[PDB]
RNA sequence: UUGAUGUCACGGAACCUUUGUUGUCUUCGACAUGGGUA
RNA sequence: UACCCAUGUCGAAGACAACAAAGUAUUU
C-alpha cells in the first residue's frame, strides 16, 4: 500500500479552505495509524517525508483542533455514503469490516447522526436463527437511540435523527423487545414532516397509519417510483396501503 | 547559527535522527506521523540494514571473546607466584576530543570533515618505561589520569558471529570487515592514541543453516561471497573508491622495524623539550585555518 | 434488615461490583457477562427480623416452620445459618517539584516506582546512590527545598504510617495520582471502546413453562469433602477496579486485601471438568425448565465455600509486550503491565454433595481424583502458567439423612456449616478420597525441561532497577514464594517471554497455502498455530510455566557508552549500565522447568513434528532468550526435553582461504612527527532502500548461520573491569584490573560489535550512526580591531 | 423496605490472544578568561 | 579610533530515543 507515499502526495495538493483536500488528507492519515495498530507487512517501511519545514508546518497546521475535527464528520459521511451505495457488491465480511472502520473513525451534530446511522446499519446485519435473536442487535440498536438522543434533546424537529431514531425503536420490536417511550409523540412528530425520504418511510407512515387511523400519506405510498431492486417489498407495503 | 548537523551533507545525518530544521517539533507530540519528520526520505542505509535501529532489529549478534592460552602480561605481577594477574601500567591523562580544532570557524566553508580513525605506532614503549609521550617526563599519580592492567602482544582470543538473513554481498562485506587484509589491524580498547590496541582478526570457520535439520560448512563458498561485495562496492560507486584507500592507509600496520612518532603537540613550543611547536604555534603556521582541514583529512601528513 | 438500621452514602460504600462471565466449554472464552454487587460478610454478617403467627396455626405447622427454618441454608447467594490527608499533599507537593525543576518527563516512572514501594517502608532507606555514592541521583534527589528523597523518608517515619497497610495503602494512593498527572501531559486519560458486545445479557425466565410433579425417592444422604487447595504456581482471577487506573490486569481481593478463591470460579471449573470427564458439552441456554444432562444433574447437588487467604502481601506487577513479526521491534501500542499472586498461598477447601446414588457420584471422584494429582487448573492466563492447584489432605464422610436420628441430630447442628460445628464434623471425617470406578486418565501432561546457556542473561525490569541498591539501569527479573506470610525471592525465567519464544520458532518455519503463519491474520482460521497456540477465538492447547535458575547466580554490572562517528569520544547523554546473570563457558547458568501439553496434541503426529522442529532450532542456538543478544547474551548451549516418550524430541539432534596482501604503501620519514588520528572523508552518495528484509521468515535465497573467528593482539591491549575503580590501591587516582568473568580473561561482545561496525559504516559508505547533531559550537574571540571588534557596538 | 397458593440464579470461570523488547566500542587534547596602550 | 595580545590550566558524559495498552468472526 505504502501508506506514507499517500500523505506526501496529499500535503502536496492540499490546501486548507477545500472540504475535498481536508477529507483526502485525514483519510490518509487515518489509514497510516490504522496499518501501524494493526502491524501490517506496510510497517516495514523505514522511509520519512521529504522538505520537512514544509511538511511539518503543514501538518501542524492540519492538526488545529477545528480542522481535524471538521474533517472528521465531512469523511465518515462521505465513508457512510459510498457504503450505502456498494451495500448490496459487497460481501458480509467487508460490509461489516466497512462499517466498523467508520465506526472506529468516528469514535457535532453531522458526527452524531452519521455514527447512529452506522449503527443502525451494522445492527441491519445480524439475522435472526432459530426462535433466537442475536443481543448484539439489540445492543447496537440501542446505542443507535442513544445517539439519536443527544441531537434530539436540543432539536426535536431534526428530521433524520428523529428517523433514525423511528427505525432503531422499529427494529427493538421486532426483536421482541418493547418499543422506547414516547414512542408515540415522536412518530407523531415524524407525520407533521410527512415525506418519504427513504424505502423504510413507508413502514413508518403505515404505523402513523394505523395508529392515528389517518390515511392522508396512503396516496403518497401508492405513487411511490416501481424502479426498486426489493420490488416483492414495495408492493406488500402497496397491499397494506389499498 | 547552526546546529552541527547542518555543517555535514543532509545524506550523511543518521537514518533515523533529531531534529535539526527550525521549529518546534513538539507540536505534534500527540499524533503518530510525528515520527516521519525524524526519518530520511529514501529509508535505510547498509549499516542501518545490517545492524539495526530502534525501529528496524539487527541480523547480527556478537558473542563474547574467551582467552584461549595462560595470559602474557605487559609488566610481571607483584607476586611471581601467580601468573593469572599481571602489574599495573600508569597512562597520561586521557582528555576528551574538541570538534572546535577540526571545524575551525563559524564560516560555511567549514564542513565536518569525516571520520575519525586512530594509527598504529609503539608509543606504549615510552609510557611502559614511565615516561609521557610527548615530552619524555616522568609521568605522575593525578586524580585525572589511570593505572591499569594491560595484556602484551601475542595474546589470542576466540569469538562467533551469528546472522540472519544476509544476501552474500553482504556477508562478503562482512568477513571483508572482519578480517581486513594482511598488514591491516583494528583497534580496540582503552588509550588508541598512545598506542594500545592494535588487533587483527582471522576467520576459521563458516557454517550455514540450510534447513531445520541440516547444517552445511561454507568455507568452499568465502570467495564467491567476497566477490559479489566488491562487484556490490563497484555497482554503486565505480571507480572512485578513494575512501577506500584512506581507509587502507589508516589501517596499515607499521613493519620492517618501522618506528613512527606519534604524538599531540604541547600547548607551547616553551613546554616542550624536544623543541617542536605547540598548538598555539601551529595554528598559525602549518596548521592555519585554510589549510588545517586538508592536513587532518590526508592520512600520514607530519606535524613537525 | 441490619440491626438498628444504619445509612451508608451508597452501595459502593459497602460492597463492590464484579463481572461475572460465562464460558463457552469448547472454545475456552467468554460468551457473555452480567454483573452484581458482592456485600463481604466480615463487614455486614447479621440481619433481623420478625415472623408473625396467628394463635390458631397448629403445632404441626409450627414444627414444619421451625424444622425448615433449620433446613434453609443458602440465601442471596451465600451460605448462611438461621437462628431464632496525606498521600494528597504529598502528591501535589512531589508535583510542584517536578514542575518547578522541569523534570516532568519522570512523572510516570516515579509514579511507578512509588507505588513498588507498597510492600515494605524499609525500602525508602535502600534507595539507590549515585555512582560516586552520594545523594544526587537523577530520580530520588531532584529537587535537591527538599528533595523527594527526604519527602519519602519524613512520609516513612510519621508514626500514623508505621503500620504496614497504612503505607500500603499511601504508596497506592500516591501512585495513582502521580500516574494521572502524567496521564494529563500526554493529553489526557483516554481509552479505546468496544464497538459492539459491551453490553450485560440477562437470563430470562420462561412464562409459558409448564408445571410437573416428580418423586425422586426417600433415599437422600450428604457427603462432606474438607481439605486445602494448594497454588503450585503463581494465579490470576481477573478482577478490575474501575477507579485504579494505573495498572491494567488486577487481581482479586478482600477488602482487607487477602487473596479470594470465588466461589463462582470453584464452580465454573467444576462444571468444565465435569463436561471434560462425559466428554459432551452442554448447549442448554439460560430460561426455561431444569437442563437434565449429566452434568447439570450433578452440579445441582454440589455446594462449595468461598474461600480467603492468610497471607496478604501486595501483589507482583509483571511486564508485558507483543513483539511485531516484521520488524523484530515491539508493536505500536503493545505495553502493558499485570498483577500476579504468588505461588505457596493456601485456602481451605469444603464441598458438599446431596443426592440419591450412595456417594459421591463416580464423575465426580474422577475429577477430585484429577485435582488431588496437581491438574487443578482453576484460574485465568492458563496458557502462561497461571493458576494451578494441588489438592491436599483430603477427608470426607457420608451422612444418610433419610434416618431420622441422623435428620434430627443434622437438624440441631445446621448441619455443622457454621465455624464451631466444622470444628466438631472434622473429628469425624476419614482421611483420603473415594476411589473411582470407572476411572479416567488427566487430559494433561507435562513435559520436563532443561536449558543450558553460555553467557550472561537478562530479562529486564527497569522499575525494580529504579528503587534497588545497586543502581544500574535495568535489573533481571524476579518473583516471590509464599512461605506462612513470608515472601522469597527467586530469579526467574518469564513464561509469558519463553512462550513468546517458541510460537515465534514454531510460526516461522510453517506455512498456511504458501503464506508464512507469522503474515496470518487468523480469522476463521484451522492453522496449527491456531489449534497449538491458540488465537483471540479459542484457548490454546500448550501451558508454560516460568523457568528457575538452578544453584541460585549472582548477577554481575557492566558498564557501556555509545560513540560519537566524528570526535571518536562519548556521545553526550549515552552512558548506561546494566545487572545480568553471569555465564560462561567454563560456569554456565542452568535452567529448568516444565510446560504442560494436552493429551491430543500428543497424539497427534502432525502437531509433534510441528513443536520438534521448532525446539530443534531452539537447539541448535536460532533463538536466543531474554534481552539484548546483539552484544551476546542469552546463548543457549542446548535444549532438552523429557516426558514426550520421544514423540516430540526424536526430531532433536575445506580450510579458509588465505587473506590478500595489501596493496597500502604509507612512507615514514624517520625524524618527522605525526598526529595520533585523521579523518576519512565519506563519498558524497549513501545507498538507502526504503523497506529492508523482514524478520518474520527465512527468506529464499538469503544466508543464515555462524562465523567463527580468531583475534591476535599486536600491540598491548587495555579492557578494563571498570566494576572497581581501586584495584591497586595498597577524589583518588583510579585503578583498574582486565576484564573478568569467572575469572576467566573475556572481551565482551558490545566491544567488537562497535568496533566492527565502525569499519563496515565506512567501507559501505554509510550514514554517521552515533552523531551529536544537535550541539552548537561556539569559539572564542581574538584581540583583533579590523576583524572582529570593530563590528561589536554598544 | 416484601406481599403471599408458584423465584432451579450454588442457572453463568472475567474468560480468551500478546517475548520488557529494539538501537548504543567504558571511551578520550587543545582549550579557558577579558582587556591593555596611545 | 587605531595598535597589541597576555596567562597556564583542566576532566567530560552517568542514560537517551520508541512503544505506556490493544484486540476479541454469527454466516449462502
Ligand atoms: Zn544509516
Ligand atoms: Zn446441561
Ligand atoms: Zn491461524
Amino acid at each position: 500500500s505504502n501508506p506514507i507515499r499517500d500523505i506526501q502526495d496529499r500535503l502536496k495538493t492540499a490546501k486548507f479552505d477545500n472540504k475535498d483536500d481536508m477529507m483526502n488528507l485525514a483519510s490518509s492519515l487515518y489509514k497510516y495509524e490504522k496499518q501501524l495498530m494493526d502491524s501490517s507487512e506496510a510497517t516495514l517501511c523505514q522511509q520519512g517525508l521529504s522538505n520537512r519545514p514544509n511538511s511539518f508546518s503543514q501538518l501542524s497546521q492540519f492538526r488545529d483542533s477545528d480542522i481535524q475535527s471538521k474533517a472528521g464528520g465531512q469523511t465518515g459521511k462521505f465513508w457512510q455514503n459510498e457504503y450505502e451505495a456498494c451495500k448490496n457488491f459487497q460481501t458480509h465480511k467487508e460490509r461489516r469490516e466497512t462499517l466498523e472502520q467508520i465506526i472506529r473513525f468516528l469514535q457535532d451534530d453531522l458526527l452524531l447522526k452519521t455514527l447512529a446511522r452506522a449503527y443502525f446499519h451494522r445492527g441491519l446485519l445480524y439475522r435472526p436463527k432459530g426462535f433466537s435473536v442475536p443481543a448484539r442487535k439489540v445492543e447496537a440498536m440501542k446505542k443507535a437511540i442513544a445517539y439519536c438522543e443527544i441531537i434530539l434533546d436540543k432539536n426535536e424537529e431534526e428530521s433524520e435523527a428523529l428517523r433514525i431514531w423511528l427505525y432503531a425503536a422499529m427494529e427493538l420490536r421486532r426483536c421482541g423487545e418493547e418499543y422506547p417511550e414516547n414512542f408515540a409523540e415522536k412518530l407523531f412528530y415524524l407525520a407533521n414532516d410527512g415525506f418519504i425520504s427513504e424505502l423504510y418511510d413507508i413502514r413508518l407512515f403505515l404505523e402513523y397509519t394505523e395508529r392515528e387511523e389517518d390515511n392522508n400519506f396512503l396516496d403518497m405510498i401508492l405513487q411511490e417510483n416501481q424502479d426498486r431492486e426489493r420490488l416483492f417489498e414495495l408492493c406488500l407495503y402497496k397491499a397494506r396501503a389499498c | 547559527d547552526r546546529m552541527i548537523g547542518k555543517r555535514m551533507s543532509a545524506d550523511l545525518r543518521p537514518c533515523h535522527g533529531d531534529w535539526v530544521e527550525d521549529g518546534d517539533l513538539s507540536a505534534l507530540n500527540a499524533y503518530p506521523e510525528k515520527r516521519l519528520l525524524l526519518r530520511h526520505p529514501k529509508g535505510l542505509c547498509p549499516a542501518c540494514r545490517l545492524f539495526g535501529t530502534g525501529s528496524y532489529k539487527g541480523r547480527v549478534r556478537f558473542g563474547f571473546a574467551s582467552l584461549e592460552n595462560d595470559p602474557e602480561w605487559l609488566i610481571p605481577g607483584k607476586n611471581p607466584g601467580d601468573p593469572f594477574h599481571g602489574g599495573p601500567v600508569m597512562l597520561s591523562l586521557l582528555e576528551r576530543p574538541r570538534p572546535t580544532w577540526s571545524i575551525p570557524g563559524s564560516d560555511n566553508k567549514f564542513k565536518v570533515p569525516g571520520r575519525k580513525f586512530y594509527v598504529h605506532h609503539h608509543a606504549w614503549k615510552t609510557i611502559k618505561d614511565g615516561n609521557h609521550p610527548t615530552t619524555g617526563k616522568a609521568i605522575e599519580q593525578s586524580p585525572n589520569n589511570r593505572t591499569v592492567e594491560a595484556l602484551a602482544g601475542g595474546n589470542s582470543f576466540s569469538f562467533e558471529i551469528a546472522f540472519e538473513n544476509l544476501k552474500e554481498w553482504e556477508l562478503g562485506l562482512l568477513i571483508h570487515s572482519l578480517q581486513l587484509e594482511k598488514g591491516l589491524a583494528h583497534k580496540l580498547g582503552m588509550a588508541k592514541s598512545m598506542g594500545f590496541g592494535s588487533v587483527e582478526i582471522d576467520v576459521e570457520s563458516v557454517r550455514l543453516r540450510k534447513d531445520w535439520k541440516q547444517w552445511r560448512n561454507g568455507n568452499s563458498e568465502i570467495p564467491n561471497w567476497l566477490g559479489k561485495g566488491f562487484a556490490k562496492l563497484k555497482e554503486w560507486f565505480r571507480d572512485e573508491l578513494d575512501f577506500i584507500e584512506n581507509l587502507k592507509k589508516l589501517l596499515w600496520f607499521p613493519e620492517g622495524d618501522q618506528a613512527p612518532r606519534v604524538c599531540y603537540p604541547m600547548l607551547r613550543k616553551k613546554d616542550d623539550p624536544n623543541g617542536n611547536s605547540g598548538y598555539e604555534e601551529l595554528k598559525d603556521g602549518e596548521f592555519k585555518k585554510e589549510d588545517r582541514q586538508k592536513k587532518l583529512t590526508t592520512p600520514w601528513t607530519p606535524w613537525a | 434488615s441490619l440491626p438498628g438500621k444504619p445509612d451508608f452514602d451508597g452501595p459502593k460504600a459497602i460492597g463492590s461490583q464484579r463481572v461475572l462471565n460465562r464460558v463457552d466449554f469448547k472454545s475456552g472464552k467468554a460468551h457473555d457477562f452480567f454483573k452484581a454487587y458482592e456485600v463481604d460478610h466480615t463487614r455486614f454478617p447479621r440481619f433481623e427480623g420478625e415472623i408473625t403467627i396467628d394463635n390458631k396455626v397448629s403445632a404441626e405447622a409450627r414444627k414444619l416452620l421451625c424444622d425448615s427454618l433449620k433446613f434453609t441454608d443458602r440465601l442471596c447467594g451465600a451460605l448462611c445459618v438461621i437462628r431464632f490527608n496525606l498521600a494528597e499533599k504529598t502528591a501535589e507537593q512531589i508535583i510542584s517539584i517536578l514542575d518547578d525543576n522541569k523534570k516532568t518527563e519522570y512523572t510516570r516512572l516515579l509514579a511507578d516506582a512509588i507505588r513498588s514501594l507498597r510492600r515494605s517502608s524499609k525500602l525508602v532507606a535502600g534507595l539507590p546512590k549515585d555512582h560516586d555514592g552520594k545523594d544526587d541521583h537523577y530520580l530520588w534527589d531532584i529537587g535537591k527545598s527538599v528533595t523527594i528523597r527526604q519527602i519519602l523518608t519524613t512520609s516513612a517515619d510519621t508514626k500514623e504510617l508505621k503500620n504496614a497497610g497504612k503505607w500500603r495503602e499511601f504508596c497506592e494512593k500516591l501512585g495513582e495520582a502521580l500516574y494521572l498527572k502524567s496521564k494529563d501531559m500526554s493529553g489526557g486519560l483516554k481509552i479505546t471502546r468496544r464497538i459492539l458486545g459491551d453490553a450485560e445479557f440477562h437470563g430470562k425466565p420462561d412464562r409459558l413453562e409448564k408445571s410437573r410433579s416428580v418423586s425422586i425417592g426417600s433415599v437422600l444422604k450428604e457427603t462432606v469433602v474438607c481439605g486445602e487447595l494448594v497454588a503450585k504456581t503463581p494465579f490470576f482471577f481477573g478482577a478490575i477496579d474501575e477507579d485504579a487506573k494505573q495498572t491494567a490486569l488486577q487481581v482479586l481481593l478482600t477488602p482487607d486485601n487477602k487473596y479470594r478463591l470465588p466461589r463462582s470460579a470453584v464452580r465454573g471449573i467444576l462444571r468444565r471438568d465435569l463436561q471434560t470427564y462425559f466428554d459432551s458439552p452442554c448447549n442448554a441456554e439460560l430460561g426455561g425448565r431444569p437442563c437434565m444432562c449429566k452434568t447439570c444433574r450433578i452440579m445441582r447437588g454440589i455446594t462449595v465455600m468461598d474461600a480467603r487467604s492468610e497471607y496478604n502481601a501486595p501483589p507482583e506487577i509483571r511486564h508485558r509486550t507483543r513483539i511485531n513479526p516484521f520488524t523484530g521491534t515491539v508493536a505500536e501500542g503493545a505495553l502493558f503491565n499485570m498483577e500476579v499472586a504468588p505461588e505457596g498461598i493456601v485456602f481451605p477447601f469444603q464441598l458438599r454433595y446431596r443426592g440419591s446414588e450412595d456417594g459421591l457420584p463416580d464423575a465426580l471422584k474422577t475429577v477430585l481424583k484429577w485435582w488431588a494429582e496437581g491438574q487443578a487448573f482453576m484460574s485465568g492466563a492458563a496458557s502462561t502458567g497461571k493458576g494451578r492447584f494441588r489438592m491436599e489432605n483430603a477427608k470426607y464422610e457420608t451422612l444418610d439423612l433419610s434416618d431420622e436420628n441422623q435428620r434430627n441430630d443434622y437438624l440441631k447442628n445446621w448441619g455443622w456449616r457454621d465455624e464451631k460445628g466444622l470444628e466438631e464434623l472434622k473429628k469425624r471425617l476419614n482421611s483420603g478420597l473415594p476411589e473411582p470406578g470407572n476411572y479416567r486418565d488427566p487430559k494433561w501432561h507435562e513435559i520436563n525441561v532443561s536449558i543450558e546457556m553460555a553467557s550472561p542473561f537478562i530479562n529486564g525490569d527497569p522499575i525494580r532497577a529504579a528503587v534497588d541498591k545497586r543502581g544500574t539501569a535495568v535489573v533481571t527479573f524476579v518473583k516471590y514464594k509464599a512461605e506462612g506470610e513470608e515472601a522469597k525471592p527467586v530469579c526467574a525465567y518469564k513464561a509469558e517471554s519463553f512462550r513468546g519464544v517458541i510460537r515465534s520458532a514454531v510460526a516461522r518455519i510453517h506455512m498456511e497455502d504458501g503464506v508464512p503463519l507469522t503474515e496470518l491474520t487468523h480469522s476463521d482460521c484451522e492453522c496449527l498455530l491456531c489449534q497449538i497456540f491458540g488465537s483471540e477465538y479459542e484457548a490454546g492447547k500448550i501451558r508454560f510455566e516460568d523457568l528457575v535458575f538452578e544453584s541460585d547466580p549472582e548477577p554481575v554490572t557492566f558498564d557501556h557508552v555509545a560513540i560519537d562517528r566524528f570526535t571518536g569520544g562519548a556521545a553526550d547523554k549515552k552512558k548506561f549500565d546494566d545487572s545480568p546473570l553471569p555465564g560462561s563457558p567454563a560456569r554456565p547458568l542452568m535452567l529448568k522447568g516444565s510446560f504442560w501439553i494436552r493429551r491430543d496434541v500428543l497424539e497427534d503426529e502432525e502437531y509433534c513434528k510441528a513443536l520438534g522442529k521448532a525446539l530443534a532450532d531452539v537447539n541448535n542456538g536460532l533463538y536466543p532468550l531474554g534481552g539484548k543478544s546483539a552484544i551476546g547474551y542469552g546463548q543457549v548451549k542446548s535444549l532438552g526435553i523429557k516426558g514426550d516418550d520421544k514423540r516430540i524430541s526424536r526430531l532433536m539432534n575445506v580450510a579458509v582461504p588465505e587473506k590478500p596482501k595489501t596493496d597500502a604503501e604509507v612512507r615514514i620519514e624517520a625524524e618527522k612527527v605525526y598526529y595520533p588520528h585523521y579523518f576519512v572523508e565519506p563519498h558524497k552518495k549513501v545507498e538507502r532502500e526504503e523497506k529492508p528484509c523482514g524478520h518474520q521468515k527465512f527468506h529464499e535465497g538469503r544466508l543464515t548461520g555462524k562465523i567463527r573467528c580468531k583475534l591476535i593482539t599486536k600491540t598491548p591491549l587495555i579492557v578494563p573491569d571498570t566494576s572497581n575503580d581501586d584495584f591497586f590501591r595498597p577524589e583518588y587516582h583510579k585503578s583498574y584490573a582486565f576484564f573478568r568473568l569467572h575469572k576467566q580473561i573475556m572481551i565482551p561482545g558490545s566491544e567488537l560489535r562497535g568496533m566492527v561496525s565502525s569499519v563496515y559504516e565506512t567501507v559501505t559508505n554509510s550514514c554517521f550512526r552515533i552523531f551529536d547533531e544537535t550541539k552548537r559550537l561556539s569559539w572564542r574571540m581574538d584581540a583583533d580591531h579590523q576583524n572582529v571588534l570593530q563590528d561589536f557596538l554598544p
